[PDB]
């Protein structure tokens, strides 16, 4: 069973930044992207940018170049998103999902998700 | 980008019925004889749950009934017979270029008596 335990809810003050994370087990960290996505209330999803975990590389969605910034700790195989500039419309649900390059091409499995509130 | 749009975004079927999901690509999402394609399934208070991969492939675990098709541009989810546990929205997403993108999703209601 492959697991994302991502870290939990934040309320946070506009202006600012958070910090959320998602620590990954049940397979080797350094195999596959992680892949994180925005689901904003009653809405559809939002990719945000993947990260490969072995060289640190990084690709992001246009949308959310500049303010969120996506980072990775082989040792205690984690991956950390980070989000600045924050504001009302950022309010939204954000997920962290492990994606199979060399497996067959999915996001397999998704973590549970963390919600943040701007107010 | 390669934008998806799904239709509809919502969808009444009856149980037993049969129910068909479309999702068109603004591009093509081949390569190689193979369609990027991907199929998620979200119920409310939960993340979503992969149904099948590169268009056509069941993931393990999920019934028969769910089975996905297409390829070029245009691409159809179909679940035959629709169930009760069936309810919940839909995604296709593609995974050919950057960025990753998903379509807008479809909402899709059982009727009974």
């Amino acid at each position: 069973e492959i697991q994302l335990q991502q870290t939990g809810p934040e309320l946070v003050q506009p202006g600012a930044s958070v910090k959320i994370s998602c620590k990954a087990s049940g397979y080797s960290f350094t195999d596959y992207i992680m892949v994180w996505v925005k689901q904003s209330h009653g809405k559809g999803l939002e990719w945000i940018g993947n990260i490969n975990p072995y060289h640190g590389r990084t690709a992001y969605n246009l949308k959310f170049k500049g303010k969120a910034t996506l980072t990775v700790d082989k040792s205690s195989s984690t991956a950390f998103m980070q989000l600045n500039s924050l504001i009302s419309e950022d309010s939204a649900v954000f997920y962290c999902v492990r994606k199979g390059y060399v497996e067959g091409g999915g996001l397999d499995y998704w973590g549970q998700g963390t919600s943040v509130i701007v107010s | 980008d390669i934008v998806l749009t799904q239709f509809p975004g919502s969808l009444a079927v009856s149980l037993g019925q049969r129910a068909t999901i479309s999702c068109k690509a603004s591009q093509r999402v081949d390569y190689d004889g193979v369609s990027y394609m991907n199929w998620y399934q979200q119920k409310p208070g939960q993340p979503p749950k992969l149904l099948i991969n590169a268009a056509s492939d069941l993931e393990s675990g999920i019934p028969a009934r769910f089975s996905g098709t297409g390829s070029g541009t245009d691409f159809t989810l179909n679940i035959h017979p629709v169930e009760e546990e069936d309810a919940a929205t839909y995604y296709c997403q593609q995974s050919n270029y950057d960025p990753w993108t998903f379509g807008g999703g479809t909402k899709l209601e059982i009727k009974r008596a």
